[PDB]
């Protein structure tokens, strides 16, 4: 089976900037009708993928100049000139020269930004939640770049690392930015144990941890 | 233009056997080209099935594991992605597909042994300039699930967090921001909706 690798796996470029995308075959992809069948496309968040490049260098309909394929052989590269925000997402490439059909592994194309330092938020446990013996103890970490970003979870000063929820957004094409959410979870009792919810976040942006807390 | 449009039953139990669906509109599947079915499973690794070509013969992966098969329908013009015996491993979304230049949205497949349940819906109120509200949709199954704002009316300053599994239930947290001077004055309700559960849930903002 052709494998297809790309390079690089994750790419930041800036706004205005070209970007190019590597595409590298395990065979090569030319057709006994002469024809190259290497495509690519891209997938935008919760969006399903899309043909940018079809036959290693051909332009489909509605997709900008500013897209570009080319290659030679068993390398091939995709170019995207003047790097705007819509496009941001995982970038593919395919073969079809051979069955079974194969697909790049993809590569996450990252939007140059400002640094930016998260808005931090921390959250009780609602009524209902109470009611029925949950302790939910919600923190949003939003806005922030870049993706890399560690959060810790204290209660009554301490560190707790069990019943920790994370989830990561996709960079927002609307401003470059990410946002992530984490939910410590524990038991009416656990929780009624103790005092202070604290909700701790790392970060480039800052060499101290951004602490968000309440007392319960 | 060409739309495709996927359709499934959603969840089922490994052994299963099940057929999903593409409706094709705007181009004939008899006319041209050929058809195909293709898997992107988390990791969002991408993997080729099959497709059905315009004279109704078939080409598949013989590198899988999965037994299955593509059909069709020329008169309602829609094929069919028909899995034999599902396993886990066959989690995943479902996209159909005219060669490579036309996508369907996807259809999600979940293989599961795990049992359908309705979400609670938790408000988060707070404890400066902008202000911060939350939603806490916990312990659903499957997906997906759907949630707003003011019936989809305020959309602006919103974060709706990727669902994540835990002892086969989901949790999905919201967030909105708006100006100290929006709320509470003015009622910012959440709009939960689990179709699988059939549920649907309006939790409104109250402070403290
Ligand atoms: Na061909």
């Amino acid at each position: 089976d052709v494998v297809l690798t790309q390079t690089p796996l994750s790419l930041p470029v800036s706004l205005g900037d070209q970007a190019s995308i590597s595409c590298r075959s395990s065979q090569r992809l030319v057709h006994s009708n002469g024809n190259i069948y290497l495509h690519w496309f891209l997938q935008k968040p919760g969006q399903s993928p899309k043909l940018l490049i079809y036959k290693l260098s051909s332009r489909f309909s509605g997709v900008p100049d500013r897209f570009s394929g080319s290659g030679s052989g068993t390398d091939f590269t995709l170019k995207i000139s003047r790097v705007e925000s819509e496009d941001l997402g995982i970038y593919y490439c395919s073969q079809t020269t051979h069955v079974p059909y194969t697909f790049g592994g993809g590569t996450k194309l990252e939007i140059k930004r400002a640094d930016a330092a998260p808005t931090v938020s921390i959250f009780p446990p609602s009524s209902e939640q109470l009611t029925s013996g949950g302790a939910s103890v919600v923190c949003f970490l939003n806005n922030f770049y870049p993706k890399d970003i560690n959060v810790k979870w204290k209660i009554d000063g301490s560190e707790r690392q069990n019943g920790v929820l994370n989830s990561w957004t996709d960079q927002d094409s609307k401003d470059s930015t990410y946002s992530m959410s984490s939910t410590l979870t524990l038991t009416k009792d656990e929780y009624e144990r103790h005092n202070s919810y604290t909700c701790e976040a790392t970060h480039k942006t800052s060499t101290s941890p951004i602490v968000k807390s309440f007392n319960r | 233009d060409v739309q495709l449009q996927e359709s499934g039953p959603g969840l089922v139990k490994p052994s299963q056997s099940l057929s999903l669906t593409c409706t094709v509109t705007g181009y004939s599947i008899t006319s041209n080209y050929a058809w195909n079915w293709i898997r992107q499973f988390p990791g969002n690794k991408l993997e080729w099935m099959g497709f059905i070509s315009s004279y109704g013969t078939t080409t598949y992966n013989p590198s899988l594991k999965s037994r299955f098969s593509i059909t069709r329908d020329t008169s309602k013009n829609q094929f069919f992605l028909q899995l034999h015996s599902v396993t886990i491993e066959d989690t995943g979304t479902y996209f159909c597909t005219r060669e490579g230049d036309y996508w369907g949205q996807g259809t999600t497949l979940t293989v599961s042994s795990a049992k359908t349940t309705a979400p609670s819906v938790y408000p988060l109120a707070p404890v400066g300039s902008s202000v911060t509200l939350g939603c806490l949709v916990k312990g659903y199954f499957p997906e997906p699930v759907t949630l707003t704002w003011n019936s989809g009316s305020l959309s602006s300053g919103v974060h709706t967090f990727p669902a994540v599994l835990q002892s086969d239930l989901y949790t999905l947290s919201s967030s909105v921001t708006v100006t100290s001077s929006t709320w509470p004055s003015q009622s910012i309700t959440c709009n939960v909706a689990h179709p699988a559960s059939s549920t649907k849930v309006d939790k409104k903002i109250e402070p403290s």
